[PDB]
């Protein structure tokens, strides 16, 4: 068929799947974020999110572009219309955002494999032979290499992931927390870290395996 | 006609009357407390005025502090506080009324609100509803039909405003609820 | 090495941010639901709304 029909078919539950409704909420929530949560006026929303929100929404659905991927997608949106219009444009509509997600996403559910490969490059094989990283080495590498992280940024991230902070980080203050995370860096993280541990920390989602045979 | 009468009384007093203006900055960029001198913009010209003291009646609003206290609550807030036409908030246990309150857009009547009516009729009917939860002597009553959710029911308790006016006039005005 | 590190950094940043958004969506969900009641997102506006 035509229009969204193929792309809807690519989404599990298409136009009514609980996934699809879950996504749609994020479009509104991020629209509020763009308005700001605190406003005295009438709320207003329409068709669009502003591109800085798009990385937020994409992460919120469950796909994890690099900063470079973010730059790529912003280039894609700005320039794609450019030569016909002459214009930059920065209001994106859901249908096209969906196309972007479906192209950019991993070609299935997210997979263990790159995690395993990353540990396998980085880590020693431990006493159990498992590819493993020592906690302070792991932290230092995550700051120093790849794309850099500020130490306080990394500490905030860990404290959030362990749930030491108040939640949402987007309306009420926190600063009583952060001193706890300093010791939590020892107390929360084990001395040897592995893909098994790290994925238990990141994922409640058992990202079960896909299937294909019906697909043309 | 009455407005013109008041304005002529203001003339006889020599009150300084300014349509169209908007508040440019008292003390401009200088420290604001106390005010001493003030500017007003207009469709054509600057204004300056000398202001020993400044009285506001510019806009009524929900209080910022309480507005924030509501938004912390995550009770639905659309710039004014959201209820069904039977006072339920998004909490079954919390209900609200009066001009600080407003109905879901589905009612398609964002112009029509508790602001429109008498105060007393609002409080009286709200209490009558809430009594039904408390009173054993009437039978306990169901939650509303969705058919009620279709509409804002036409109250009638007239809304009163009344005032004494420049040059020692009395004034009284009463209204059917309207846009 | 750097791409592996970026892979970890990506998964950390993604998880943190998604948790932020889902949490916020919970509190706002009532607000969000009423907003959807009022008007809808362009695709589901065009058909469904």
């Amino acid at each position: 068929g035509e229009d969204l029909t193929p792309f809807y078919g690519l989404v599990s539950g298409g136009r009514e799947g609980k996934f699809y409704r879950e996504l749609e909420d994020y479009f509104y929530y991020s629209q509020i974020r763009s308005q700001g949560i605190d406003t005295m006026e009438t709320r207003q929303v329409s068709e669009h999110i502003c591109l800085s929100e798009l990385p937020f929404v994409m992460r919120a659905i469950g796909f994890y572009p690099s900063e470079e991927k973010i730059e790529d997608m912003f280039n894609e949106i700005k320039f794609s219309e450019y030569v016909e219009t002459g214009k930059l444009i920065d209001k994106i509509n859901l249908p096209d955002f969906l196309k972007v997600y479906l192209n950019h996403r991993p070609p299935f559910g997210n997979t263990m494999d790159g995690i395993q490969n990353s540990f396998n490059v980085l880590g020693y094989t431990n006493s159990e032979g498992k590819k493993a990283i020592r906690r302070e080495d792991f932290l230092n590498l995550l700051l120093t290499k790849g794309e850099h992280m500020t130490e306080e940024e990394m500490i905030d991230c860990f404290s959030t992931l362990f749930g030491l902070t108040p939640e949402g980080w987007k309306s009420e203050p926190a600063a009583t927390c952060i001193n706890g995370p300093e010791i939590c860096l020892q107390k929360e993280l084990p001395e040897e870290i592995t893909a098994e541990i790290f994925t238990t920390e990141i994922l409640g989602l058992t990202l079960s395996d896909s299937s294909e045979q019906l697909i043309q | 006609d009455v407005e013109s009468a008041v304005e002529d009384a203001l003339s006889a007093a020599g009150v300084t009357v300014f349509h169209d203006a908007l508040l440019a900055q008292w003390n401009h960029g200088q420290h604001p407390d106390p005010i001493y001198n003030a500017c007003f913009t207009t469709s054509t010209k600057p204004i300056r005025l000398e202001c020993s003291a400044f009285f506001s009646f510019y806009k009524k609003n929900v209080d910022y502090e309480t507005f924030k206290a509501f938004n912390d609550a995550c009770l639905v807030y659309d710039g004014r506080l959201v209820i069904d036409t039977t006072f339920h908030t998004n909490d079954i246990a919390i209900r609200a009324a009066g001009s600080l309150t407003k109905f879901s857009n589905r009612y398609y009547s964002n112009e029509w609100t508790h602001s429109n009516f008498s105060s007393k009729e609002i409080g009286f009917q709200l209490a009558a509803a809430m009594l039904s939860l408390f009173d054993p002597t009437l039978e306990p009553v169901t939650e509303p039909p969705a058919d009620l959710d279709r509409l804002i029911p036409m109250y009638k308790g007239a809304k009163i405003q009344g005032g004494i006016l420049p040059g020692s006039y009395h004034y009284l005005h009463i209204s059917k609820p309207a846009i | 090495i750097e791409m592996a590190v970026i892979y970890l950094q990506k998964l950390l940043r993604g998880r943190v941010v998604q948790n932020m958004m889902f949490e916020g969506k919970e509190k706002r969900l009532e607000l969000i639901l009423e907003l959807r009641t009022s008007h809808a997102l362009q695709e589901d506006d065009k058909l469904v709304k």
